[PDB]
């Protein structure tokens, strides 16, 4: 992380679930102890259905983001609608390339048709793995445990979707750097579902 | 930071006999207190009766080694097969480690 | 026509064709003949050595790439030489980056597609020689042909320059004969001596004339000239 | 090939000749009637504004005196726009070499300086010449004031006085004639006026079909004074030659 | 590839002539007649919007441009020719003039910049010269309004008001009838009116015309307000209303 | 980028654009220079076509390239420039680089190259000019006396002229000149060269511009007046019989 | 004019490039060709003419694997086709290296068309003399594709290429009446061979070798690879019973 | 026009085949390789009186063990010269030797080809083949003293001895006759001279002619006028004596 | 001299030939192709011909969907078409990525007219021989028509064609539209406009067309995409009840 620009953090996690994947993300962006800005989404497109949880900086994050999204997009505008695995081998390029000038880790996660919902984590190594389910980001570290023991596969949408709001409302909870509100996107066959979630809520469960 | 260097260790010698010529070192190579291979040949013939053998970080002279052999192909390549001198791959090698100077 | 399409490298003919390749080609037959076979365990380069003079030395028409691999000549000798020391590299590339003597084969692919540049590319020109090439490696002896169109074959035996058919036919008259010959180079000599023989016109094959080299199984490739072709000649 | 295409611009005639030189010469034979002359105290720059009109409007527009510096201007015989370029260029250099020793440049070296350029596309490039000739009139510490020449071949001379583009011959001799070592500016001026209004192809010599300038060093001075005429004062100094 | 026409492509004739030039000149002429003319209030330009097809929608291609909020400019020639360099004009003066001053070139400038890219083309290999001329307008604080006329020659001089294209001759010869100095943009607006009316042939509108002009500065056009050094573009472009509207005050 | 090879052997094998560049040389005004017992005088025609030039001004056919080393040629003055200019450098660059100024012919040898060059050098135009070469090397006063052509070719004169006529005047000067005594005096030197210059120049002493080289870089252009007086002294002797 | 021909990005005076048309000229001198997709994927057989004895059987092969599931094969100057191939075997590396998966044939198929034509594109780059029979398995299914120096390919049903193409293009056409179905890869084989002597009796005056290969998303799972053996020898005398 | 890289509708490159014909223009150069050395003569070919002849120097040592003679144009040769020379200190610089004088040889004649235009497949840049042919002269420790024939084509040979330049093949015949390997350095000086004066335009003499010679112990050694002289005188004396 | 013809240079005319002979190979792939304007939308109808069996008819086509919202069909040289469909795929991309937003069609026309114009000055650059044809809905212009050709020129349309007998479909909807006078088609389903504008492609070229005949293009809100012979057929089914 460079000095000067804000620090996401937060708290990233993507899960494949019997319909899809969904991610979730928290929204609050900090540089130190002051909060930038609450309500900063990081999930983002690159793709219509191939989507990433941006952790490290969110200038890398931002500008990698479109990088990918614009290839993709090339490339989609060429072959159609890569992999989500494809998509993630964008990442890690740069990634793995610009390593020594990126602060980053990645979830990449997208909905594929043949492969349903998928979860690609990109953390700063520029490694990639394909997961059931991933987290990312600084309030992660306290969920392991909690996600872990807690995680199924094929869960419900919302057996996911509860799962995740209170995973992340623990690293909410415990991490500073994780809050603002939860915001939840939707990887199934059905689309793509934008998620929000205020503290009153899930701050309680 | 990554260190572009280290030591594999093991001593060589050279002797250089009056009508003959030898020289050895240990087949020992290691790397701080754990042994490598305890057989690591570490001295090489590159041609023309004439041997090398580089002491320090293995993969430079490694590589070095190599290279040389590679100049002794082309030597014999451009010079036609002319036996290469002993002290001229002295002068010859000795580009290449300058090659390397900083 | 001619000076319209015999022009550029870069210009087919009307009939899709490049009159300077076909030249280049052409600068092949002018050359001075070799002559080369192989058996399975054994490769032969069997080459005539011109001169300018008598006062003047013979031309050696061959290159020795490797110890697997070297090669004839058969044209501009100065591509040859770009080429094999190209082609040594390559080899010796082969040899540094994967510790691998280079495939015969796949040694011949590189230059075939390496002129293949001038071919296509404008302001250049095509090689002004054809060249054989005989290797022995992990698929065994190999006998390659190369055409300065980059068209490269892998023969049993062969010859090219100046009226090199003959032998050509008597070497294709000959060649279950010589291929079957292994382990004994001498025969496949034997075999290339009479072949070049055939294509032998004006003058018979001297010890300076002639020239002669091999690869083999155990058989690094390497040249026979003058006394050593001599129980040949 | 690219072959075909090549007019093949810097080769030799079998005379060794540059065509395109020899070309380029010959549109600044084209070029409208330009001329200068080193007077004893000054430099006069006089040139025919060429193919002009009403609507055409004259202020503004200077197509052949231009300025590289306050101790160097220039007149142009040849294409406006190729000048211009090397215009720009010059001044730069000079603006460099004063910028590099803080001092103004002798003329020849920015004169030389341009000559090599032009000469640059004549040795190499395959790249046509400009087309243009020019009037280069200077004021420096060493000689004084100074009055070079140049050609699209880069080759140029020092000159008493000089005329460029047509009527050079005509011009040359009635300068040739008519001109001796020293005359005051003013009468170089009218001299000019006198063999411009001659060698004037058009009808008459006016104004609004002149270009019109002088390096002096005025009376209160020690910074010699280039200055261009407005219109009216070329009009005005127009009469002044009783031409009227 | 690998362009290997690096040699000049136009060279000078036996005469001394460029013939790409005569010939671009020949293709200038060529150009749908187009005019501008430079009056005292300011200077107005004026040429025919070409319709080679009503389906075709004639707005959406613009002769006239502005190149800076008091420059704008139009050719008889080539669009595609016309429509790159335009770009290079706008670009060239934001970078080294604006982006260098901050602000948009005088006039003369501009122009002396953009002939020279024209001239580059004459001179450079593996290119042609343009199939334009331009009719360049601007006002800036000093000079004012001024208008320009730029060859592929890269030549350009000044205009009391002149025209391009084919009819441009009998448009300059019916402008130097009409044309004063003191004549006021509106009547010089009129003016054009009548002079490209001549060089018009087909339907004469706005929808069939281009007109634009070098005003004063339009606040209304500097799309926000508190700035009081600058109250706006200069430029502006005619409404085929407006134009209509004076074609009935023709 | 632009490489185009101008420069190939013809059918017969010559460069045209080597041998019409001797024609500018041809062309180009004669240039003579004659290398005196201790001394080197350069003589060179100014070119008449025009006059009224400022002089002063306007550059001699003849220039230095160092101090104690001249050059003058024929040819278009422009491609001289570019050879003027870079033997300057290549001698400072000698004075710097080796901590001495160059012999005559270590330029000489430098200069050829440059023709030479451009020759097989390609997408250029050879030179049209072609130098004579005047200096004393360093602590040496000999004269040195070097002739150089577009081909990029050198060698050493006891005389030498080029330029227009040069074969006139050269019949001139091989019999005028004799090696086994070269005209020791400047003067007679300049002498015979005045002689051997109106053999072309047709009666001009302002036409003819002088210069000479001596030792330990002395080198001097004459005036017209100077000029003139040889002139007129020449003319006498003619004259006289 | 003329000569429109003589030089390569030229548009003949109908907007054509000759040279290209005259690469196409051997493209058909070319050893005839042909490929076919096949129901789950594709099968690549051509000619492989015998000049003499020396030939050594089997080694020197014309079908050109990109990848390791896109066989390629081309009628025209060998080495221009392996020259493009190595390029179209640097293509998918990139691709691939970029998208982590083997492309698309499609995919692959744009990138040479390019490239192709980007040969037509200047007067200095001498067209591609050959015509690429191409494709194989991919993401969905397989694909059949024939680059033309135009710079022109095509999905095919089926695709033939060099001399005999004709009678290849009538089998093709048959089979695709006679299978509007599909094909078995075997059959796909099978028939091929024969389409190949069938083929083959144009350049019937000499003798032959015969050389098929294939990408079966079943049998190959998607790989390219040559035929071989008895299944090689099977379409063989398969054909060589039916030839007769 | 057409292409430099051309060939000939026999397969050969014109400028090439044209560079050949300016060889034959250079001034007859020849040299013998003995046992005991290997002799030089060359044409001075003064173009008039004026011209010191002591300027025209178209043999040059490359170096002691190694030095050549040019015949064609010869300023060509400076770059090849000083090119070749670069080689043999290269060589000796890397291998603290002599080079074989072949391998200098064939690495000078590799200059040969390097004109193109933006040539296919490398970029070597000259117009033109070079002007000049060479005569090479070296002794080498493996081959002794050789004489080898540089060519614009790249191409050379060994030679017994070699007659280039204008007189060449001429010359080249008297030396097919006149050699043989037990000739003598003085023998060679004394055939090169004579075949020289039979050959040349002028009366041959230490100033219309040059010597020079090659010995292993000395490696390359010019011969003075004076030596010169006497040879000349010598076989004055010699070439009448039947 | 001559070379003029060759090259690209004015002629003594001040004329490109190379340009005007690119002006051949445009209708010399032989396709009439349309475009309109809907209400809402646009459509672009062409002519699909499938020679041969052995080929892959869907691989057949001329209409290139650029973006998302930007298709194109390409008249000419399919190698052509085949370049610049991505060069136009690569800007708006790059538009959308410099820019954040999708490239507006004219943007794209414009950009790529340029190069032509390039090309068009440019010697060792032949330019292509195809016209080009970008519509797509502008979220600002909505429905939009730009046509480019090989000398970098290009305009928009109320609705235009292209092919050999382009003259006579112009002449059809500039009857029609005239009779309208309105710019764009009224129909709001471009279903209709498309039935539409294939009866005026029949009409004025007074050829039926079935479901392969026609190649089709639809650009939509947001959208381009093209209908398959079903959706073609599915016309074909309309346009065989109105007529």
């Amino acid at each position: 992380l460079k000095k000067g620009e804000v620090s996401l953090g937060t708290s990233i996690m993507a899960v494949t679930f019997k319909d899809g994947v969904i991610l979730g993300a928290d929204s609050r962006t900090t540089t130190g102890a002051y909060i930038a800005n609450r309500v900063t989404d990081k999930l983002t497109r690159v793709h219509d259905k191939i989507w990433c949880c941006r952790s490290g900086s969110a200038a890398d994050t931002q500008a990698i983001a479109d990088i990918v999204q614009y290839h993709l997009e090339l490339y989609t505008s060429q072959y159609g609608t890569p992999s989500t695995e494809t998509a993630a081998s964008v990442f890690k390029e740069l990634c793995y390339e610009n390593k020594d000038n990126l602060t980053a880790g990645i979830i990449v996660a997208g909905y594929d048709d043949k492969n349903k919902g998928e979860v690609y984590t990109i953390p700063l190594g520029g490694s990639v793995h394909k997961l059931p389910y991933a987290i990312a980001g600084s309030g992660s570290t306290f969920i392991y445990g909690y996600c872990d023991k807690n995680f199924r596969e094929n869960m419900s949408k919302e057996e996911t979707v509860d799962f995740i709001k209170h995973s992340l409302s623990q690293a909410i909870k415990w991490d500073g750097s994780s809050g603002g509100v939860i915001r939840m996107v939707v990887l199934t066959a059905a689309g793509v579902e934008r998620l929000i979630f205020y503290p009153d809520e899930y701050e309680q469960l | 930071q990554f260190n572009p260097y280290g030591d594999n260790g093991g001593t060589i010698l050279g002797i250089a006999g009056e009508d003959f010529a030898v020289l050895a070192g240990d087949t020992r190579n290691i790397t701080d207190y754990s042994i490598n291979s305890r057989y690591e040949p570490k001295v090489f013939d590159c041609g023309d009766n004439i041997v090398m053998s580089a002491n320090g970080f293995a993969a430079d002279g490694d590589a070095l080694v190599k290279r040389f052999k590679n100049s002794v192909k082309w030597y014999h390549f451009d010079h036609n097969d002319k036996k290469l001198s002993i002290n001229s791959a002295a002068r010859n090698i000795q580009h290449l480690l300058y090659g390397k100077r900083f | 026509f001619r000076n319209n399409y015999d022009g550029d490298t870069v210009t087919f003919s009307p009939t899709g064709r490049l009159f300077q390749v076909e030249y280049a080609l052409e600068a092949i037959k002018q050359g001075s003949v070799t002559v080369g076979l192989r058996s399975n365990t054994h490769a032969v380069l069997v080459a005539l050595k011109r001169n300018a003079d008598e006062l003047s030395s013979y031309q050696k028409k061959i290159i020795k790439c490797d110890e697997h691999m070297g090669l004839s000549l058969a044209g501009l000798a100065p591509d040859a030489r770009v080429l094999s020391n190209y082609l040594r590299q390559q080899c010796n590339y082969s040899s540094l980056v994967f510790n691998r003597k280079l495939a015969v084969e796949r040694a011949g692919h590189l230059l075939c597609d390496k002129a293949q540049k001038n071919t296509q590319s404008y302001g250049g020109r095509p090689y002004g020689v054809g060249l054989l090439i005989i290797g022995y490696d992990k698929s065994g002896a190999h006998l390659l042909e190369f055409q300065p169109s980059g068209n490269v074959t892998e023969l049993y035996g062969t010859a090219i320059g100046a009226r090199s058919q003959g032998a050509k036919t008597y070497l294709e008259r000959t060649l279950d004969t010589f291929i079957k010959i292994d382990g004994n180079p001498d025969e496949l000599i034997k075999a290339g001596v009479e072949a070049i023989s055939q294509s032998l016109r004006d003058e018979s094959l001297t010890v300076d004339n002639l020239s002669i080299a091999i690869v083999g199984k155990d058989t690094p490739f390497t040249i026979y000239d003058g006394e050593a072709v001599a129980k040949y000649i | 090939g690219s072959r075909r295409y090549d007019s093949r611009t810097t080769i030799f005639s079998p005379e060794g000749r540059l065509y395109q030189v020899e070309y380029a010469l010959e549109s600044i034979s084209h070029a409208g009637t330009a001329i200068g002359i080193m007077a004893s105290d000054g430099i006069v720059l006089a040139a025919e504004r060429k193919v002009t009109s009403t609507l055409l409007e004259q202020d503004t527009s200077t197509e052949k005196l231009y300025k590289l510096n306050d101790k160097i201007a220039v007149a142009v015989a040849g294409l406006t726009a190729d000048a211009e370029i090397l215009i720009n260029t010059a001044r730069i250099h000079a603006q460099n070499y004063l910028k590099t020793y803080n001092e103004d440049i002798p003329v020849e070296i920015l004169v030389r300086r341009l000559s090599d350029i032009k000469q640059g596309y004549t040795q190499h490039g395959g790249l046509r010449p400009f087309g243009v000739s020019f009037i280069y009139a200077g004021y420096d510490d060493r000689y004084g004031y100074q009055l070079y020449t140049s050609n699209p071949s880069g080759n140029y001379t020092g000159w008493k006085a000089i005329s460029v583009g047509a009527n050079t011959s005509a011009a040359q001799t009635l300068l040739q004639m008519d001109y001796k070592d020293d005359m005051k500016v003013d009468d170089a001026i009218e001299l000019a006026l006198k063999t411009l209004s001659k060698t004037t192809d058009s009808s008459a010599l006016t104004y609004d079909r002149l270009e019109f300038a002088t390096i002096r060093k005025g009376a209160n001075d020690g910074e010699v004074y280039q200055k261009i005429f407005k219109p009216q004062e070329i009009k005005d100094i127009l009469v002044k030659t009783g031409i009227t | 590839m690998t362009d290997r026409y690096s040699f000049s492509l136009t060279t000078f004739s036996p005469s001394g002539k460029l013939g790409q030039i005569d010939y671009a000149l020949t293709a200038v002429k060529q150009g749908v007649t187009s005019l501008g003319i430079k009056a005292t209030n300011g200077v107005v330009i004026a040429t025919e919007k070409k319709s080679s097809s009503p389906l075709a929608m004639s707005e959406t291609l613009s002769k006239v441009s502005l190149l800076t909020p008091d420059i704008g400019a139009v050719y008889s020639g080539m669009g595609p020719d016309y429509r790159v360099l335009v770009d290079k004009s706008r670009k060239v003066a934001h970078t080294s003039y604006k982006r260098i001053y901050g602000e948009y070139p005088p006039t003369k400038l501009l122009v002396s910049e953009v002939a020279k890219i024209m001239q580059e083309a004459t001179q450079s290999g593996g290119v042609r010269p343009f199939g334009v001329s331009l009719l360049i307008a601007g006002h800036d604080e000093f000079n004012g309004f001024s208008l320009y006329q730029v060859d592929p020659s890269g030549s350009y001089f000044p205009w009391k008001a002149t025209a391009i294209g084919k009819g441009s001759v009998a448009a300059k010869t019916f402008l130097e009838k009409r044309w004063n100095d003191e004549l006021e943009l509106e009547d010089a607006i009129h003016i054009a009116l009548l002079t490209l009316k001549e060089s018009v042939e087909g339907e004469f509108n706005g929808d069939t015309i281009e007109l634009a002009i070098i005003g004063d500065e339009n606040p209304d056009l500097l799309g926000y307000t508190g700035i009081p050094t600058d109250k706006g573009p200069r430029f502006r472009k005619l409404t085929s209303q407006e134009i209509n509207d004076r074609l009935e005050a023709l | 980028g632009y490489d185009r090879a101008l420069s190939i052997f013809s059918p017969d094998g010559h460069i045209f654009q080597v041998e019409y560049a001797l024609e500018a040389v041809k062309r180009g005004t004669c240039a003579v220079g004659v290398k005196g017992k201790n001394c080197v005088v350069l003589g060179c025609e100014r070119r008449s076509t025009l006059k009224l030039q400022d002089t002063r001004i306007t550059p001699s056919k003849v220039s230095k390239i160092d101090s104690h080393v001249v050059l003058s040629f024929s040819g278009l003055n422009a491609d001289s420039r570019i050879l003027i200019e870079k033997a300057r450098v290549e001698a400072q660059s000698h004075r710097l680089t080796l901590e001495d100024p160059v012999t005559v012919e270590y330029l000489t040898r430098y200069v050829a190259g440059v023709q030479q060059r451009y020759t097989q050098s390609g997408g250029v135009r050879p030179f049209g000019v072609s130098t004579l070469i005047a200096g004393f090397d360093p602590r040496d006063d000999e004269p040195k006396l070097y002739q150089t052509e577009p081909s990029g070719i050198y060698s050493s004169w006891s005389a030498q002229t080029i330029g227009r006529n040069s074969k006139t005047v050269r019949e001139f000067l091989e019999k005028n000149y004799d090696r086994k005594e070269p005209p020791a005096t400047v003067e007679e030197c300049v002498k015979l060269t005045v002689r051997s210059l109106l053999e072309v120049v047709q009666t001009g002493a302002k036409n003819i511009e002088i210069t000479v080289v001596k030792p330990d870089s002395d080198i001097v252009a004459l005036s017209s007046e100077e000029i003139n007086q040889y002139v007129t002294q020449i003319e006498q002797e003619k004259q006289e019989q | 004019g003329t000569g429109y021909d003589l030089s390569n990005s030229v548009f003949s005076p109908d907007g054509r490039n000759f040279q290209v048309e005259y690469a196409v000229k051997a493209v058909e001198n070319g050893t005839t060709s042909i490929g076919i997709k096949c129901n789950d994927g594709v099968v690549f057989a051509v000619e492989k003419l015998i000049t003499s004895k020396l030939l050594v059987p089997q080694k020197n092969v014309k079908i050109q694997v990109v990848d390791r599931h896109i066989g390629c094969v081309y009628s025209g100057l060998i080495p221009d086709g392996r020259h493009l191939v190595n390029r179209g075997r640097e293509e998918a590396a990139s691709f691939k290296k970029l998208y982590k998966t083997p492309i698309p044939i499609p995919a692959f198929a744009d990138r040479l068309g390019q490239y192709v034509q980007a040969h037509t594109l200047y007067n200095s780059v001498r067209p591609f003399g050959v015509s690429t029979i191409f494709g194989g398995v991919d993401k969905n299914g397989a694909h059949l594709y024939m680059l033309e120096p135009s710079g022109s390919y095509w999905g095919y049903k089926g695709a033939a290429t060099g001399k005999g193409r004709q009678s290849a293009k009538a089998e093709l056409e048959k089979l695709v009446d006679h299978h509007p179905e599909g094909l078995s890869a075997r059959e796909a084989v099978k028939q091929a061979a024969k389409i190949i002597y069938l083929a083959h009796e144009d350049n019937k005056e000499k003798d032959f070798e015969l050389e098929i290969s294939w990408c079966s998303l079943s049998e190959t799972n998607g790989l390219h690879k040559f035929v071989k053996g008895d299944l090689l020898q099977e379409a063989i005398d398969f054909a060589q019973k039916e030839i007769n | 026009d057409r292409g430099v890289s051309t060939f000939s509708p026999e397969g050969r490159l014109f400028q090439v085949e044209y560079s050949l014909e300016a060889i034959k223009l250079g001034s007859t150069a020849i040299g013998i390789a003995t046992k005991e050395g290997v002799v030089l003569g060359v044409e001075k070919r003064a173009t008039s009186p004026l011209l010191e002849s002591d300027s025209i120097e178209k043999i040059v040592e490359i170096d002691r063990h190694i030095g050549c003679a040019m015949s064609g144009l010869t300023a060509d040769a400076r770059s090849m010269i000083e090119h070749a020379r670069t080689a043999a200190v290269t060589h000796n610089l890397y291998y603290d030797e002599d080079i074989n004088v072949e391998s200098l040889t064939q690495s000078v004649c590799d200059l040969a080809l390097r004109f193109g235009e933006g040539a296919s497949g490398e970029e070597r840049l000259m117009s033109r083949p070079f002007g000049v042919a060479l005569l090479i002269a070296g002794h080498d420790a493996d081959d002794g003293y050789q004489l080898f024939h540089a060519e614009p084509s790249g191409t050379f040979y060994r030679y017994n001895a070699k007659a280039i330049g204008s007189g060449s093949e001429g010359a080249q015949a008297e030396l097919l006759n006149e050699w043989h390997s037990s000739l003598t350095l003085k023998e060679a000086e004394l055939l090169v001279l004579k075949i020289l004066k039979q050959v040349m335009e002028e009366k041959l003499d230490e100033n219309n002619a040059q010597l020079s010679c090659i010995t292993k112990q000395d490696g390359f050694k010019i011969y003075d006028n004076e030596k010169t002289a006497e040879l000349i005188k010598e076989l004055k004396e010699k070439e009448a004596a039947e | 001299a001559g070379y003029d013809r060759h090259i690209t240079i004015f002629s003594p005319e001040g004329r490109l030939y190379q340009v005007e002979y690119a002006f051949k190979a445009t209708n010399q792939t032989n396709i009439n192709s349309l475009a309109v304007r809907g209400k809402d939308c646009t459509v672009v109808i062409s002519q699909k011909k499938v020679p041969d069996k052995l080929l892959d008819p869907t691989t057949v086509s001329y209409i290139f969907c650029i973006s998302r919202t930007i298709g194109m069909v390409v008249n000419g040289p399919i190698p052509d078409a085949r370049n610049a469909a991505l060069r136009a795929k690569a800007e708006a991309a790059e538009f959308r990525y410099k820019y954040g937003y999708d490239m507006p069609c004219d943007v794209l026309a414009k950009r790529m007219a340029n190069l032509s114009q390039i090309y068009t000055q440019r010697a060792y650059m032949r330019p292509l021989g195809v016209i080009l044809t970008f519509v797509s809905v502008d979220e600002e212009l909505g429905p939009s028509i730009y046509k480019t050709d090989p000398a970098g020129y290009y305009v928009g349309y109320k609705a235009t064609a292209t092919g050999p007998k382009q003259q006579e479909i112009t002449t059809n909807l500039e009857n029609h539209f005239k009779k309208s006078k309105i710019d764009h088609i009224n129909e709001e389903s471009w279903e209709k406009v498309v039935e539409f504008a294939i009866t005026h492609m029949i009409d004025a070229l007074g050829t039926e067309f079935s479901k392969n005949d026609l190649e089709v293009g639809v650009a939509t809100k947001d959208k381009f995409f093209t209908l398959s012979a079903e959706n073609i057929e599915e016309r074909l089914v309309a346009i065989a009840e109105q007529d």
